[PDB]
């Protein structure tokens, strides 16, 4: 299952 | 970073992101938060991106080490090194939680800022829960749940169902239900309802907002495909 | 890492590589070197892999920052942050060079170990040269050249032309000639002669050694394709 | 131009 990647502005 | 100007810290955080120097990015953004002013939308995203990258690398390393350790359980070095990485991960989560507690959440009065920070609070308690055992696991799980629930309550009252932060909050809370809380049915129900209510609101959006919302909806659908 | 056993440091370096924790890997291998015993073939590779990954990330960040800085030259923050990354990169190179000088090279009597360490010495002086300016650039360039040349002289006398370390040394020295020393013709000649002499020796190799050698030969050919 | 990647044991 994936959460928000959230690693790029 | 007390001697550096706030604006210089923000500028250097943006340079560190371009250079893929996420530890530096996080340190610059911590310094910016500690100047004591509220953060703009863009600055909140820089803070979040920095720490998500730092803790994401730690989590991936912890999972590699925990897998090796479990296989060896089928000298002390694997456990010792997993413990070292785990302590560093917990320290980063504690640092982010401390920024949110002193004093980002209490100064956030608009729904957009308050939801964003409460979602972060849920996420970093969730990362603590991934490595916790036993009874401290219980209290950490409840802290994550409570943060996400407060964020959900505000988001449902104050934001449209397509708002990307509302969508990402629901996505991450659904992951919490599935992976942490042992509530796969709650995870599936939340992802389904979120997806459906967003779909019904897409007609209100511009082309650019439509792209933002549908990108996160696809993540909800990807989880539903895996879970059902 | 003075209180940790040598064998535990090596074991943890291998775990850190699997976890993609290259800074930890390098620290474990530095501790292992500082125990004062010579390194085995496998341990030399762990040391090299660790530092190549650490300095590789720094070099990539420095190039991003230097590009932004040059575009701005067509406040002080870009230069300040490039300088910060540059200083950290120079510190890592100095650390590796100091391990080689105290006392890995002087204790290396077999050709395989001595060539490996002198190739490392050339590489870390080359990384210093990439960020150096002016006259200190000259002396750093000469230190890289001298290390590579000594390694080349030993390798040509003591190793077959297909030996992977001899091949990688020649590849990296050719890159030095092309990118650092402004000697593209010397770079092309060295890569061509190295490739041709290796090709003529492939018939002597087992299937596994053939794969090892041909992989590096392909890198020489890839550079020749770009340079000619 | 590429040097030895050298980043995997
Ligand atoms: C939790 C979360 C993080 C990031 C996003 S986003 O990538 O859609 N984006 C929303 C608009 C803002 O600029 C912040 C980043 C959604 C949810
Ligand atoms: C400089 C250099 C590094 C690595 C290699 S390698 O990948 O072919 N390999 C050679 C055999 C040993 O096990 C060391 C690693 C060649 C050159
Ligand atoms: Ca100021
Ligand atoms: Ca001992
Ligand atoms: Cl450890
Ligand atoms: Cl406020
Ligand atoms: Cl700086
Ligand atoms: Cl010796």
């Amino acid at each position: 299952a994936g959460s928000i990647p959230g690693r790029r502005s | 970073m007390g001697s550096m100007e706030r604006a210089s810290l923000i500028q250097k955080a943006k340079l560190a992101e371009q250079a893929e120097r996420y530890e530096d990015m996080a340190a610059f953004m911590k310094g910016a938060v500690e100047k004591g002013e509220e953060l703009s939308c863009e600055e909140r995203n820089l803070l979040s991106v920095a720490y998500k990258n730092v803790v994401g690398g730690q989590r991936a390393a912890w999972r590699v080490l925990s897998s090796i350790e479990q296989k060896s359980n089928e000298g002390p070095e694997v456990r010792e090194y997993r413990e070292k990485v785990e302590t560093e991960l917990q320290g980063v989560c504690d640092t982010v939680l401390g920024l949110l507690d002193s004093h980002l959440i209490k100064e956030a009065g608009d729904a957009e800022s308050r939801v964003f920070y409460l979602k972060m609070k849920g996420d970093y308690y969730r990362y603590l829960a991934e490595v916790a055992t036993g009874d401290d696991k219980k209290r950490i799980i409840d802290s994550a749940r409570s943060a996400y629930q407060e964020a959900m309550d505000i988001s449902k009252k104050e934001m449209p169902p397509t708002n990307p932060i509302r969508l990402g909050l629901a996505l991450n809370f659904s992951v919490f239900h599935y992976e942490i809380a042992n509530s796969p049915e709650e995870a599936i129900s939340l992802a389904k309802t979120t997806f459906d209510e967003a779909m019904a609101d897409l007609h209100t959006l511009s082309e650019d907002s439509y792209k933002d919302s549908t990108l996160i909806m696809q993540l909800l659908r990807d989880n539903l495909t895996l879970w059902t």
